[PDB]
C-alpha cells in the first residue's frame, strides 16, 4: 500500500515529463513544415509572377506580328 | 519609430548571432533556439520588430522535467512543486530509519536533457 | 492535511490530461501539413508536365512554321 | 499477392462511407478518422497493402483522457487505472459521512471530448 501509492506518484511524474517531451518533438516538426510551407509558398510564386512577365511579353511580339502581316 | 536591440531571454537565445546595431529595421524577425533545460510550448520560435519599434512575441520555451527520482524505500519524497528545471526535492526517512545520501536535490541541465543533481539516497535501519 | 494531496491528486491528473490532448492535437496540424506538403508537390508537378507539353506543342508549331519559310 | 476488405478497427472508422469492394491491389492505402473517445497517437492514419496479401499498420488512435473530477471533500476517489475512456471510477466517504449521489462514474463522450458520466457526489453529515 505505501509502495503502490508512490508508484503511482511515480508513473504520474514520468507521464508529465515525457508528454511535455512529445509536445517538444511535435513542434518542432509543426516549424520546420510550417518552414517549407512557407518557402514553398514563395517559390512557387516567384514562377508564377515569371511565366506572367513572359506571357505579357509573348503577347506583345504577337501584337507586333499582326502588324507587320501588312506592313 | 524603429526598432533598438533584442531584450534578455530567460530561456532562448539567437541563432544568428547578435552583434548589437544602434537600431534594427521595422519588421525584421530573429530566430531563436531554446536554453539547455527548455523545450518549446510554440510552433514558431522567432521574434519580430513592430511599426512602434519594440520586439513582439509569445513565451516559446517552458521548463524541460524531470523524471520522477525513484520510490524512496521506506522514505519520502518531497515534492514542493513540480519536477520542473531548477525545482528542487527534499528526501527524508521514516522513523525507524536514517538517511544515507543527500537529502536535497535540484533538476539541473545534464548533457542533452534534465537530470537530478543528487541521486536517491538510501533509507537505512 | 489530506485536502492537499487530493488536490495534488487533481493537479497532476489535470496536467496529464491537458498534455494527453495537446499531444494529439500536435498531431492533428503534422496530419494537415504533412498532407498538405503532399497535395502541393502534386499542384507542382501537374504544373511542370503541363508546361513540358505546351513546349512540346509549341517547338512543333515551329517546325512546322519554318518548315513553310521554305515552303 | 492482394488484400481483401479493410479490417474493422476499434479505434478508429474508414474515411468514406464507402461499398468495401472485395479486392483491392497491393499498395492500396485506407484513410481513418479517429473513432469518439480517442486521440491521434500516430502523425499520418493510414494503413497498407503489402505484397504478403494482408493489411499492415500502426495503432494510431489512443483513449482520450477524462480531467479529474473535482475534489471530494470528505471522501476518497478512486482510481484503479486511470482517467482514459471507457475507465470507471469510483468514489466513497469517509467514516461518519454519507454519500449523497452516484458511487462511480465513467469516462464516457461528452461534446465531442470527453467528460464523467455522472457528477461528483456530495459527503456531507
Amino acid at each position: 500500500n505505501v509502495s503502490s501509492v508512490a508508484r503511482r506518484e511515480k508513473e504520474l511524474y514520468d507521464q508529465i515529463a515525457d508528454l511535455t517531451d512529445k509536445n517538444g518533438e511535435y513542434l518542432e516538426r509543426i516549424g520546420e513544415l510550417e518552414e517549407r510551407q512557407k518557402n514553398l509558398e514563395k517559390l512557387e510564386h516567384q514562377s508564377q509572377v515569371a511565366a506572367d512577365k513572359h506571357y505579357q511579353e509573348q503577347a506583345k511580339k504577337h501584337q507586333e506580328y499582326k502588324q507587320e502581316q501588312e506592313e | 519609430s524603429n526598432c533598438g536591440p533584442p531584450p534578455t531571454l530567460s530561456f532562448a537565445a539567437p541563432m544568428d548571432i547578435t552583434l548589437t546595431e544602434t537600431r534594427f529595421k521595422t519588421g525584421t524577425t530573429m530566430k531563436y533556439t531554446c536554453l539547455p533545460g527548455y523545450v518549446r510550448s510554440h510552433s514558431t520560435q522567432t521574434m519580430t520588430c513592430n511599426s512602434d519599434g519594440e520586439w513582439v512575441y509569445n513565451t516559446f520555451c517552458i521548463y524541460k522535467r524531470c523524471r520522477h527520482p525513484g520510490e524512496l524505500r521506506n522514505g519520502q519524497v518531497e515534492i514542493k512543486t513540480d519536477l520542473s528545471f531548477g525545482s528542487q526535492i527534499e528526501f527524508s526517512c521514516s522513523e525507524g530509519f536514517f538517511l544515507i545520501g543527500s537529502t536535497t536535490s535540484r533538476c539541473e541541465v545534464q548533457d542533452r536533457g534534465v537530470g537530478w543533481s543528487h541521486p536517491l539516497p538510501q533509507c537505512e535501519i
